[PDB]
């Protein structure tokens, strides 16, 4: 997939063998009997990032790994000195801004969020914004229908896909 | 292929003990190396993998070195929990393959068998056959060689013998050895000998009946 | 609380082929890659085959090219393994275990067999057909400690079973591994050691069942007269 370039972050360990980095290899159905059970974005080091890397402005985009200056880096984020700077994807001007990952051992780590009480690609309590891997980090949204939605922050339109409950 | 091996096959020591087992592998194999833990009729266990990351939840005492052609296991102080057969294994994306494995049991202090031997059942007889049994019980270490007697005739390949596990409880282990014969043959001869040796005895001891009595 | 659950033991001609399968239950997801390792008695362990993590197709040592397939379904959250020009040789416990995607080095990612495994499936090749023991005393005959046992004599296949009184004796009980002879049935001996003074007095029973054949059997065992 998009995941496999060397600019994405791969320090993964699947220690309690849930068969989360099976997931992002090829698409697994999640056990559904499962899923019912305003922090900044900033710098990340990447040995606790796995897999892509996505903000939201609140249109996604891909942050690949640097080193703590900025330049790219593409080493699968394996080097001590690879960061990913999440907050050089955000725009200058608007109050929208959340980013979402998963960490080594397979869990989805968020910061940032609407404006504001949710956090990362999460619009409202029951939308989230779609993207390439959000049935990855957010398997128990595999159901979610998606809907074409305009959205205005400081000014800009944005036109993005949300995945709504 | 890569063939991995070990070394060495077996090995005694105490709880306490540090040990250290070995793995080669045919070609360099860099760091795609695993350690396995199996204990008598269990699905193994992964206990190291990458040459030295700990599964988890297995204990620190564990640990693993090596790169390249050359991997140890080590236990920094053996416990009653380690004794088992080790295994070592390849991994790539393509196939695994597992060394031959190492069998870690407990020492304790020497001890020979007590003999017992029992002359084939009357039911037995009636059906054609005759099964010769001789038990060598609780000795130490798991080293002994019975030899068959039917009157002074020295039997070869007649016999087939196996042995217990270590126990659990006083470490020793026991051994069975059935000679076969026909009733015809059976009835043939009087004396009939099970002779063993073991370190623990200064001299072989033999156990004996004469048919009938 | 993820299980591996496999299909129960069989019994096969050479020649024959056999179809082991391993459901997975408990689990994060529907659905897991799953390796067979074997091991035949006395021996060590020999991976199979399986299917991989990465491409969900099937992988074997390729020993076996052109007689194991490697399947799965989907909606069952079970894997397949048919073995086929079966041989003697192949007589072994099968076991499954998840073929894991662990960790991950230079973008390159790797797979372990990882807890928890199967209970294991034996599957026997032999031209032997099913047949219960015979069961024989071992009689008691010195010092202050007594011997005596039953002999299982002629059964197949594996695995039979051995108690003493029911249960109620169990220290100093050995029950031995089954020896393979060579007209093709399995013998098993079980011996116990009990206090010379119960020889008159306690009764000895050794319990015996072949669940392949249906053959329970309680066998006392007294001093020879
Ligand atoms: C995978 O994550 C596990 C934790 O879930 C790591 O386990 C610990 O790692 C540290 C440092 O390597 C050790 O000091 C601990 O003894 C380990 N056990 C504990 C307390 O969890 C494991 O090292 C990680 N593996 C890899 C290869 O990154
Ligand atoms: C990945 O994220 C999980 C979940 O936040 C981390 O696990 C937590 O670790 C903290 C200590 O740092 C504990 O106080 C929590 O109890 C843990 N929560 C759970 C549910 O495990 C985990 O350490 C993170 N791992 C890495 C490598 O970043
Ligand atoms: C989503 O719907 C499908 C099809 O009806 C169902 O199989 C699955 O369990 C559902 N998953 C969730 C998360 O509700
Ligand atoms: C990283 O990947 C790109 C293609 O996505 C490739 O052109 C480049 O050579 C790679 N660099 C390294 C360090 O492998
Ligand atoms: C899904 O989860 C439920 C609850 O743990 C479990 O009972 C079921 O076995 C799981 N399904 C699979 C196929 O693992």
């Amino acid at each position: 997939g998009s995941w496999h370039i060397n600019r994405t972050a791969l320090n993964c360990n699947d220690s309690l063998h849930t068969g989360f980095l099976a997931a992002l290899f090829y698409t697994h159905k999640f056990n559904a009997s499962g899923c019912p059970e305003p922090r900044q974005c900033g710098t990340i080091p990447a040995s606790q990032v796995c897999g892509p890397v996505y903000c939201f402005t609140p249109s996604p985009v891909v942050v690949g790994t640097t080193d703590r200056f900025g330049a790219p880096t593409y080493t699968w984020g394996e080097n001590e000195t690879d960061v990913l700077i999440l907050n050089n994807t955000r725009p200058p001007q608007g109050n929208w801004f959340g980013c979402t990952w998963m960490n080594s051992t397979g869990f989805t780590k968020t910061c940032g969020g609407p404006p504001c009480c949710g956090s990362g690609p999460w619009l409202t309590p029951r939308c989230l914004v779609d993207y390439p891997y959000r049935l990855w980090h957010y398997p128990c949204t595999v159901n979610f229908t998606i809907f074409k939605v305009r959205m205005y922050v400081g000014g800009v339109e944005h036109r993005l896909n949300a995945a709504c409950n | 292929d890569i063939v991995m091996t070990q070394s060495p096959s077996t090995l005694s020591a105490s709880v306490g003990d540090r040990v250290t087992i070995s793995c080669r592998a045919s070609q360099s194999i860099s760091s795609w190396l695993a350690w396995y833990q199996q204990k008598p009729g269990r699905a193994p266990k992964l206990l190291i993998y990458k040459a030295s990351s700990l599964e988890t939840g297995v204990p620190s005492r564990f640990s693993g070195s090596g790169s390249g052609t050359e991997f140890t296991l080590t236990i920094s102080s053996l416990q009653p929990d380690d004794f088992a057969t080790y295994y070592c294994q390849h991994y790539n994306t393509y196939l695994f393959t597992f060394g031959p494995g190492t069998k870690v049991d407990l020492k304790r202090t020497v001890a020979a068998p007590s003999v017992f031997i029992f002359p084939p059942s009357d039911e037995q007889l009636k059906s054609g056959t005759a099964s010769v049994v001789c038990l060598l019980n609780n000795f130490y270490p798991r080293e002994a060689k019975v030899q068959w007697k039917v009157d002074n005739a020295l039997q070869s390949g007649n016999s087939q013998e196996s042995v217990t596990e270590q126990d659990s409880k006083d470490s020793t282990y026991s051994l069975s050895s059935t000679l076969t014969l026909s009733k015809a043959d059976y009835e043939k001869h009087k004396v009939y000998a099970c002779e063993v040796t073991h370190q623990g005895l200064s001299s072989p001891v033999t156990k004996s009946f004469n048919r009938g009595e | 609380q993820v299980q591996l659950v496999q299909s129960g033991a069989e019994v096969k001609k050479p020649g024959s082929s056999v179809k082991v399968s391993c459901t997975t239950s408990g689990g994060t997801y529907i659905n897991y890659a799953i390796s067979w390792v074997r091991q035949a008695p006395g021996q060590g362990l020999e991976w199979v085959g399986g299917m991989s993590p990465i491409s969900n197709t099937p992988k074997y040592a390729q020993k076996f090219q052109g007689r194991v397939t490697i399947t799965a379904d989907e909606s069952t959250s079970t894997t397949y393994m048919e073995l086929s020009s079966l041989r003697p040789e192949d007589t072994a416990v099968y076991y499954c275990a998840r073929d894991l995607l662990k960790y991950c080095g230079g973008g390159n990612c790797h797979s372990l067999l990882v807890d928890p495994w199967g209970q294991g499936t034996l599957v026997t090749v032999s031209s032997a057909s099913t047949k219960g023991p015979s069961v024989f005393p071992l009689a008691p005959s010195s010092g202050g400690t007594a011997a005596l046992g039953c002999l299982v004599k002629d059964y197949f296949p594996e695995p039979v079973t051995v108690s003493w009184n029911s249960g109620a004796l169990t220290s100093g009980v050995h029950t031995f591994p089954a020896v393979l002879q060579s007209s093709g049935l399995y013998s098993l001996s079980s011996v116990v050691t009990v206090p010379s003074s119960s020889l008159g007095t306690q009764t000895y029973i050794c319990n015996v069942n072949h669940k392949p054949s249906n053959t329970k059997v309680d066998k006392r065992v007294e001093p020879k007269s």
